[PDB]
């Protein structure tokens, strides 16, 4: 009740406070591009799988 | 004993008869399922 009725929101503390520096700012950024790109292109693959499997089983 | 043989030896003769219609009969099926699935498998392709 109280939370909403004072609009204050309540967050829980991190595990591991540590200070986000640029090196470590910049290379996770890197990391998280890198698995999106990876997974997208695993999609991609399994596109192209169901697709000439599917072609294929017709005729 | 001649006269007893030429009784057996005809029975003989048309049982090998018998065995090898059979037989030419199971080759004929066999080429027939073989050209069947053949024909199944040719005409709509599915491997792997």
């Amino acid at each position: 009740k109280i939370c909403k009725e004072l609009g204050i929101e309540y967050t829980f503390p991190p595990p591991y406070h540590r200070k986000a520096h640029r090196r470590w700012v910049t290379k996770k950024a890197l990391c998280t591009q890198v698995f999106r790109e990876v997974q997208k292109l695993k999609k991609q693959k399994r596109a192209l799988r169901a697709a000439a499997v599917a072609a294929h089983k017709q005729g | 004993c001649e006269a007893e043989d030429i009784a057996v030896y005809e029975q003989r003769l048309q049982q090998w008869h018998g065995e090898r219609v059979r037989l030419i009969q199971r080759e004929q099926e066999q080429r027939e399922r073989a050209r069947q699935d053949y024909e199944a498998r040719r005409a709509a392709k599915a491997s792997a």
